[PDB]
């Protein structure tokens, strides 16, 4: 663990499904989802597609352990979910580091 | 193939509280959403709140905590409202309804009616003079009774009346029309059921 | 608390005439549902996510709109349809419904078939007499009644209730309810019923002897 980064809070962002029912289930469960990510320093990825890939595994993973031994629990509706709002989360996480830091 | 049933109708008295619920039956979803919604006298629509009842997540509109609690028993599919303190505004039809994505179904409503005056059980009394019968059903306290005939092999031509209220008491009238022919020959009755009381009336219909 | 305005709050068609109803928004929503409500029932998902039919829906309707303007039409009015129509916001809380649009049909005028009916015995031997005038069948809604006590008026007594529209051949029925004390009903005779309409251009009539 030692290995990661952890970054800072972020607002998390609403997404849009194509659905109202899907539009409505992440507004109402999105307080759930992480709103920080873990990443592995810049100087491993040549592309922003990798960094995004690995942030987005690293961040579900320890997410869903921390929240387990809480009590928490996630449908698979969820972890869809959370990997739409990770991936926009990672990518802000990459343009933190590339661009205003 | 999915159906949701709700409780049956509550007279309450103010300031007492009740529990309403509603069973989800045949179901296999995994994550839905169950709404809560009011009716206010036939018309008027809103929502209270929502639980999707696979893992915990509650909603609530403003106006109605402090008022409403949801929860769910996930080993029964049953959801609950509790409705806590109660007052005449309160009288209402409550409504569940699940959606999951295209797939909506609505609960038959529960009727409650808060007010201080006593569950009397109707009496009811047979009209007699195709041709027109009918059942008055008089002096009856609370909200519903259900009108049958001949159990429900009697539904063309049946026309049942609103019930409307003189002195805290409510009166319906139902009238059916059958053959000329089929009367008296063939045995009409008039089936009365009033849930609060737990009275289930049969009444035939004979020539005056 | 986005607030949902309909229009118009009632309406008439013929039959087979297109009618759009309209749901405005206070604020943008992304989409909108609409419910069916007919008498008695609850209602019922009519139109989801803007433009979707619910299972079991006829083609015949369909939905549209965007930010804060969205309609209900039914290309051909059918007399299955007169009900009342809400919309309904999923956008923020809290989900909020419009206040109906009540859909009637126009059809051709009907009488109504009226019947009379004396107290049964039961009634008369615990207290009371109840006397009860159906009328049944008829189009237009506006009708009223007049009873009879051997040729006095009485206006002090007496419960009347509508149906809403039928479904079917798209009448309306009333029922009205003289009730009455048994002396004050074995101290008469001659009980009239008796409604004004459209249809007939003088009362219709129906009346017993006790």
């Amino acid at each position: 663990l030692g290995v990661y980064m952890l970054g800072s809070a972020m607002s998390r962002p609403i997404i849009h499904f194509g659905s109202d029912y899907e539009d409505r289930y992440y507004r109402e469960n999105m307080h759930r989802y992480p709103n920080q990510v873990y990443y592995r320093p810049m100087d491993e990825y040549s592309n922003q597609n990798n960094f995004v890939h690995d942030c987005v595994n690293i961040t579900i993973k320890q997410h869903t352990v921390t929240t387990t031994t809480k009590g928490e629990n996630f449908t698979e509706t969820d972890v869809k979910m959370m990997e739409r709002v990770v991936e926009q989360m990672c990518i802000t996480q990459y343009e933190r580091e590339s661009q205003a830091y | 193939e999915v159906q949701l049933q709700q409780s049956g109708p509550e007279l309450v008295k103010p300031g007492s509280s009740v529990k309403i619920s509603c069973k989800a039956s045949r179901n296999t979803f995994t994550d839905y959403n169950l709404d809560w919604v009011k009716q206010s006298h036939g018309k008027t629509l809103e929502w209270i709140g929502n639980v999707y009842p696979n893992n915990g997540v509650t909603g609530y509109n403003q106006k109605f905590r402090g008022k409403a609690t949801l929860t769910v028993d996930k080993s029964s599919s049953t959801a609950y409202m509790e409705l806590h303190s109660l007052t005449s505004e309160d009288s209402a039809v409550y409504y569940c309804a699940l959606y999951y994505y295209d797939v909506s179904y609505w609960g038959q409503g529960t009727l409650v009616t808060v007010s201080s005056a006593k569950t009397t059980p109707p009496s009811v009394y047979p009209l007699a003079p195709s041709v027109t019968l009918g059942c008055l059903v008089k002096g009856y306290f609370p909200e519903p009774v259900t009108v049958t005939w001949n159990s429900g092999s009697l539904s063309s031509g049946v026309h049942t009346f609103p019930a409307v209220l003189q002195s805290d008491l409510y009166t319906l009238s139902s009238s059916v029309t059958v053959p000329s022919s089929t009367w008296p020959s063939q045995s009409v009755t008039c089936n009365v059921a009033h849930p609060a009381s737990s009275t289930a009336v049969d009444k035939k219909i004979a020539p005056a | 608390q986005i607030v949902l305005t309909q229009s118009p709050a009632i309406m008439s068609a013929s039959p087979g005439e297109k009618v759009t109803m309209t749901c405005s928004a206070s604020s943008s929503v992304s989409y909108m549902h609409w419910y069916q409500q007919k008498s008695g029932t609850s209602p019922k998902r009519w139109i989801y996510d803007t433009s979707k039919l619910a299972s079991g829906v006829p083609a015949r309707f369909s939905g549209s709109g965007s930010g804060t303007s969205y309609s209900l039409t039914i290309s051909s009015m059918e007399a299955e349809d007169a009900a009342t129509y809400f919309c309904h916001q999923w956008r923020s809380n809290p989900y909020t419904f419009g206040g109906g649009t009540k859909l009637e049909i126009k059809r051709a005028d009907a009488a109504p078939t009226v019947s009379i009916f004396p107290p049964s015995s039961e009634q008369l031997t615990g207290g009371g007499a109840s006397v009860v005038c159906f009328l049944n069948n008829f189009y237009p809604k506006d009708i009223n009644v007049k009873w009879k006590i051997d040729g006095s008026e009485r206006q002090n007594g007496v419960l009347n209730s509508w149906t809403d529209q039928d479904s079917k051949d798209s009448t309306y029925s009333m029922s009205s309810t003289l009730t009455l004390t048994k002396d004050e009903y074995e101290r008469h005779n001659s009980y009239t019923c008796e409604a004004t309409h459209k249809t007939s251009t003088s009362p219709i009539v129906k009346s017993f002897n006790r």
